[PDB]
C-alpha cells in the first residue's frame, strides 16, 4: 500500500496509506495501484475516489489541481475555487476597480 | 406611578425596556471612544443603533419654543408614544436615519419625515 | 494598666486592641464635647499626643515588656488620613490577612508579599 | 476638577482597564489559532519546492519568463497591512522599511508598483501617493486564497507582459510569540533555492500533457502559496502585537489610578477642613 | 423593627443640637451623634433564657427572646465615606 | 453660582480655547441666551439657528471619531463643516 | 504687550503658533498615556515631535547658572528668537533630533549641537 497525502494551500484535506484510487486527470482517467509509475498531471474538478487500506472506500470533491506519483509517495495538490484563466482576468479587473476607489 | 398595576403593563414594559437600552449605551458609550465601533461586537451594534435613535425620539418641539425654534409645537396622546416606542423596540424601522426620529413628534411623522428624507 | 502590673511581676506580656481606630475616634468625640478647636481632617488637635501617651507605655524594660498587636482599621481606604498616619509611626511590624490565601485553604491566612517588619 | 467628578474619572478608568486586560487574553488565543493555520500552510509549499526543484535543477531544465533573470526597469512588491488598530507599530515599520527600498530604486530610475492587502496600507499609501493598481481588504481574521488570486493575478499579469521585472513580497515575520520582524522577500523570480538531488533519475515524471504547460501552472499556484504564507504569518504577528500592545495599556492604566486617587484624596481632606473650619469659625 | 429613615433622625438631631449652642463636629454633627446611633441599634440582640426568666420572675422559663433591626440609611451618589453612612 | 442664578444668560470664556487660537473663545455649549433669537433682527435669526446647534453638536462627533479614528461619509461631510464654521 | 500694534505681526503670529501647538500637545497627552505614540495620527505625531522641540528650545543657559550648570551663558536677540521658532514651526529643522535643542542659545547653535549629536 501507499502513503498518500491530499492537500490544500490552507488545509490539509486528507491523508494516510491507501490501496488504490480512481483520478479524473487532464487528459482522462487514471488509477493508481500500488507502486504506480512517477507521473505529473492537472486534474480535473469533481469528485475522485479513494479506497483506503483494508478497502476503505470514499469519495473526495477536490475543485482541481496537480497530481503528483511516485512509486511509495504519492500527494494531489487541490485547489479550493475553480481556476480559470477568464476567471481569474476577471478577478484582476475587479482588484483594479478597487484601486481607483 | 409607574406601577404594573395602574399604568398597565403596556405601558409599564414599554419604560422599563427603554431604561434599560439606554443603561446599556453609557456602559458601552465609555469604551467606545477608546474601541470605537471596529471593535464592538455585533451584539453591540444593534443596540447602540437602537438606543441613539431612541434617544432622539423622546425629543419634541414645544409650543412654547416654537419663538426658539421656528417649527410648530407638537402635541402627543400616550397611546401614540407607547406605540411609536415599542415600534422601535419591537418593529425597528432601521431602514429610517437618525435625524428621522429627532424634533418629529408623532410616530407617522417620524416615518414621513424619513420619506421625504 | 493590666499589662503594666504583670510586666513589673517580670513577665513578658501580649496587650491586644480590639482597634486603634476606635481610641482615636473616641477621643474626638470627646474632644467635641469638651468643645476644643477641631484640626487637620476634624480630628482633635491633640491626636498626636494621645496616640503617643498609649504607645509609648507598651515597651520592653529592664525587668519585663509588654508586646501589643493592634487591630488597625484605614478610612476610605486612605493610608494618607491622620489616623492611619499617626498610628503608623508607632507600628513596627505589619500582618495583613488576605481572603485569597484563605480561598486556596492556606492557614493561616498571613500575605508573604504585603506583610513586613522593620 | 472637582472631586465628585474625579471619583468619576476614576470609574471610567477602572472599566477601561478591565476591558484592555480582557482583550489582552483574547489577542493570545487568536495568536495560538492562527499559528496553528500557520503550520498547515507550509506542507503545500514545500512539496510544490520539491516538485518544482525536480524539473528546474534536474537536467530537463527549461526556460520559463519567472525562471529567467533580467535587469530591473520597473519593480513590483506585494504588502500586507491590517484591517485593524491597536497593533502598535506593526504596520509602520512595515511601511518605512518598504519606503527605503522603494527610494532606492525609484533613484535609479525605476518606477515602483504596488498590491495592497489589507486597508490600513491602502490609506497610508493613498496618503503618501503611491502606485497602486490593485488591492483587497476586510479579510478580516479569516483570510482566503481565493481572495488573493485578484491582485497576484494583476501583479503576474505584469511579470509576463514585461511590466515588472523583480517582485517582492512585503510582510511580517512570526518568528517568535514574544518577537516579530518586518521583512522584504523576493518571490520572482524564483529565488535560487539550492534544492540538490540526484533521486530524480529514480522515478522521473510523465508528462501530460506537455512539461512547460505543467510548469507555468506549477510556478503559478506556488507564488500564490507563498503569498498566502505570508498573509497568514503578517496576521499572526498582529494578534501577538495587539497582545503586547493591551499589555501596556493596562499597565499604564492601573498606574494612573493610582495618581487620581491621590489627587481625589487630597481634595476629600482639605474639602473637609475647609468646611469645619467654616462652621467652627461660623459661631460666635 | 425597621428604622425607615436614621439619616432623616440624625439630621433632626442636629438640627435640636445646633439649636441649644452645643458645639459642632463633622458636618456639623454633634460630637455624639455616633452615641446616638450606637445606643439605638445595641438594643437590638438575642437575650438567653437565664435573662428572660430572671426579667419576667419565672413566668416564662424555656425562651430566649430577641429583637432583630432593619434600619435604612441613603447615601449620596453612592459615596459611604460621609459621616454617618 | 448666585450671579449665574441672577442673569439672563452666560457666555463662557475659557482657556483652552483661548489658547488654542479660539479667539473670542466663547463656548458654544455651555453659553446660552434665555431670550434668544427673540433679540435678533430676523436675518440674523435664520442662520443663527443653523449655526449654534452645528456647532455643539459637532463637538461630540470630533471627540468620538478622532479616538475610533474612523470615518463614515454624512459624519465626514459634518464634521468638516462642523470645523470649517469653528 | 504681546499686540500686533506693539509687537508687529510676526512676532504676534509666532507666539500664537507656539501656543497653538504646544496647547494641542497637551490634548494629545491623554490618549498617549493611555495607548502611546502609535495609535496617533500620521500628523499628530508631527504636531508631537515639533511640540517637543519646541519645549526643549525654551531652554536657555543663564550666565548666573554657570555655577551650577557650568555651561556657559548666553544672549539671545529678539530678531534671532523669532526667526529660530518660525523656522522649527514651518519645519526647516524637522530632521534635527530632540537633545539638540537642549540649552542652546540660537538655532545655529542647535545644528552644532546635532553635529555633535
Amino acid at each position: 500500500t501507499y502513503h498518500l497525502d491530499v492537500v490544500s494551500a490552507e488545509q490539509q484535506m486528507f491523508s494516510g496509506l491507501v490501496e488504490k484510487i480512481q483520478v479524473t486527470g487532464s487528459e482522462g482517467e487514471l488509477g493508481i495501484y500500488p507502486g504506480h509509475a512517477p507521473l505529473l498531471t492537472a486534474i480535473k474538478p469533481g469528485m475522485i475516489r479513494i479506497v483506503k487500506q483494508h478497502g476503505h472506500e470514499e469519495f473526495i470533491y477536490l475543485s482541481g489541481g496537480i497530481l503528483e506519483v511516485q512509486p511509495g509517495n504519492v500527494t494531489v495538490l487541490a485547489d479550493t475555487a475553480i481556476r480559470g484563466q477568464d476567471l481569474d482576468e476577471a478577478r484582476a479587473m475587479e482588484a483594479k476597480r478597487k484601486a481607483e476607489e | 406611578q409607574l406601577d404594573p398595576l395602574v399604568v398597565g403593563q403596556e405601558h409599564y414594559d414599554t419604560a422599563r425596556g427603554v431604561q434599560s437600552i439606554l443603561q446599556r449605551y453609557q456602559e458601552l458609550k465609555d469604551i467606545i471612544a477608546i474601541l470605537g465601533m471596529d471593535e464592538l461586537s455585533e451584539e453591540d451594534k444593534l443596540v447602540v443603533a437602537r438606543a441613539r435613535k431612541i434617544q432622539r425620539f423622546l425629543s419634541q418641539p414645544f409650543f412654547v419654543a416654537e419663538v426658539f425654534t421656528g417649527s410648530p409645537g407638537k402635541y402627543v396622546s400616550l397611546k401614540d408614544t407607547i406605540r411609536g416606542f415599542k415600534g422601535i423596540m419591537e418593529g425597528e424601522y432601521d431602514h429610517l436615519p437618525e435625524q428621522a426620529f429627532y424634533m418629529v413628534g408623532s410616530i407617522e411623522e417620524a416615518v414621513e419625515k424619513a420619506k421625504k428624507l | 494598666t493590666m499589662a503594666e502590673k504583670f510586666r513589673d511581676e517580670g513577665r513578658d506580656v501580649l496587650l491586644f486592641v480590639d482597634n486603634i481606630y476606635r481610641y482615636t475616634l473616641a477621643g474626638t468625640e470627646v474632644s467635641a464635647l469638651l468643645g476644643r478647636m477641631p484640626s487637620a481632617v476634624g480630628y482633635q488637635p491633640t491626636l498626636a499626643e494621645e496616640m503617643g501617651v498609649l504607645q509609648e507605655r507598651i515597651t520592653s524594660t529592664k525587668t519585663g515588656s509588654i508586646t501589643s498587636v493592634q487591630a488597625v482599621y484605614v478610612p476610605a481606604d486612605d493610608l494618607t488620613d491622620p489616623s492611619p498616619a499617626t498610628t503608623f509611626a508607632h507600628l513596627d511590624a505589619t500582618v495583613v490577612l488576605s481572603r485569597q490565601i484563605a480561598s486556596l485553604g492556606i492557614y493561616p491566612a498571613v500575605d508573604p508579599l504585603d506583610s513586613t517588619s522593620r | 476638577a472637582g472631586a465628585k467628578d474625579i471619583r468619576s474619572k476614576i470609574a471610567s478608568v477602572q472599566n477601561t482597564q478591565k476591558i484592555t486586560k480582557a482583550m489582552e487574553m483574547v489577542a493570545a488565543s487568536k495568536m495560538r489559532k492562527s499559528q496553528d493555520r500557520m503550520a498547515a500552510s507550509r506542507p503545500y509549499a514545500e512539496t510544490m519546492r520539491k516538485v518544482i526543484g525536480h524539473l528546474a535543477h534536474g537536467n530537463l531544465e527549461y526556460k520559463h519568463p519567472y525562471l529567467e533573470d533580467r535587469d530591473v526597469k520597473r519593480v513590483g512588491y506585494l504588502v500586507v497591512s491590517t484591517d485593524r488598530g491597536l497593533a502598535g507599530g506593526l504596520n509602520i515599520n512595515l511601511f518605512k522599511k518598504l519606503l527605503a527600498e522603494m527610494k532606492t530604486w525609484t533613484d535609479k530610475g525605476v518606477q515602483a508598483d504596488l498590491a495592497m492587502i489589507g486597508s490600513k496600507g491602502v490609506s497610508f499609501f493613498n496618503s503618501v501617493g503611491g502606485n497602486v493598481v490593485a488591492q483587497v481588504t476586510g479579510m478580516g481574521d479569516n483570510p482566503s486564497l481565493s481572495e488573493l488570486i485578484g491582485p497576484v493575478k494583476v501583479m503576474l499579469q505584469a511579470y509576463d507582459e514585461g511590466r515588472l521585472d523583480k517582485l517582492y513580497i512585503v510582510s511580517n515575520k512570526f518568528i517568535n510569540t514574544m518577537s516579530q520582524v518586518p521583512t522584504i522577500s523576493q518571490l520572482l523570480p524564483l529565488p535560487a533555492s539550492d534544492d540538490d538531488d540526484l533521486k530524480h533519475k529514480s522515478w522521473d515524471y510523465l508528462y501530460e500533457p506537455d512539461p512547460k504547460a505543467l510548469l507555468d501552472t506549477l510556478l503559478r499556484r506556488y507564488v500564490e502559496s507563498q503569498v498566502y504564507q505570508g498573509v497568514v504569518e503578517n496576521l499572526a504577528s498582529e494578534q501577538a502585537a495587539r497582545m503586547v500592545a493591551m499589555k501596556a495599556a493596562t499597565d499604564n492604566g492601573g498606574s494612573l489610578i493610582k495618581e487620581l486617587q491621590l489627587v481625589y484624596n487630597k481634595a476629600r481632606q482639605a474639602s473637609i477642613t475647609q468646611e469645619l473650619t467654616e462652621i467652627v469659625s461660623g459661631a460666635a | 423593627i425597621i428604622y425607615d429613615d436614621l439619616s432623616k433622625q440624625a439630621v433632626a438631631y442636629r438640627q435640636i443640637s445646633l439649636l441649644l449652642r452645643r458645639p459642632p463636629g463633622r458636618e456639623a454633627f454633634p460630637g455624639d451623634v455616633f452615641y446616638l446611633h450606637s445606643r439605638l441599634l445595641e438594643r437590638a440582640a438575642r437575650v438567653n433564657a437565664e435573662y428572660v426568666e430572671a426579667f419576667t420572675k419565672g413566668e416564662v422559663k424555656g425562651k430566649t427572646g430577641s429583637l432583630t433591626a432593619l434600619p435604612i440609611i441613603e447615601t449620596q451618589a453612592g459615596d459611604v465615606s460621609a459621616f454617618v453612612p | 453660582t448666585n450671579v449665574i442664578s441672577i442673569t439672563d444668560g452666560q457666555i463662557f470664556l475659557e482657556t483652552n480655547l483661548f489658547n488654542a487660537g479660539i479667539r473670542p473663545a466663547v463656548n458654544p455649549g455651555i453659553s446660552v441666551s434665555r431670550v434668544g433669537g427673540a433679540a435678533q433682527t430676523k436675518i440674523m435669526k435664520k442662520l443663527s439657528g443653523g449655526i449654534r446647534t452645528a456647532l455643539a453638536q459637532y463637538r461630540e462627533l470630533a471627540a468620538f471619531s478622532q479616538f475610533a479614528s474612523d470615518l463614515d461619509d454624512a459624519t465626514r461631510k459634518q464634521l468638516d463643516h462642523g470645523q470649517k464654521v469653528t
